[PDB]
């Protein structure tokens, strides 16, 4: 939940899921790039965000 | 390294070398630094950055 | 009388190292919304709003 992890400010699980490739979903009201580039989908920018 | 001493200047020079007061210094020490009540406080993120 | 043979020592020591002072300076430290803090009972400090 990113409204618990904003409000609380304790970014340790997130940090090991993400630093440890572990599978997971971020749900919370969030913003988005719409990006219609196949080359950038090839390249895979969205997991670098 | 070689030295000419007096045996009391090797003495003294030698409880310098044997006893000083510097510690091997690591994350681990300076987190059990912090209070520990403090470390269990919701309130305050600590981090090791 | 000086004598080379009691006279001539070896010294030993690290070749280097820092040593600090200010433990705390390491820790990045963090405070929660004065609005979401919580007391032990993990209720907020001041529930009125």
């Amino acid at each position: 939940n990113l409204e618990e992890l904003m409000r609380t400010g304790d970014y340790a699980q997130i940090t090991n899921m993400l630093l440890n490739n572990q599978p997971v979903a971020l749900v919370g009201a969030l913003p988005f790039i719409t990006d219609s580039s196949v080359i950038s989908l090839v390249a895979k920018l969205d997991a670098t965000v | 390294y070689p030295s000419i001493l007096h045996p009391i200047d090797h003495a003294f020079n030698e409880y310098f070398l044997q006893h000083q007061l510097v510690e091997p210094l690591n994350n681990d020490i300076i987190f059990n630094y912090i209070p520990e009540r403090i470390r269990n406080d919701v309130n305050y993120i600590l981090n090791m950055d | 009388q000086f004598d080379f043979r009691a006279s001539m020592h070896m010294l030993t020591s690290n070749l280097t190292f820092t040593v600090y002072s200010d433990l705390l300076a390491f820790v990045s430290a963090d405070t929660v919304e004065p609005i979401n803090a919580v007391a032990f009972d993990n209720m907020r400090i001041m529930n009125e709003l």
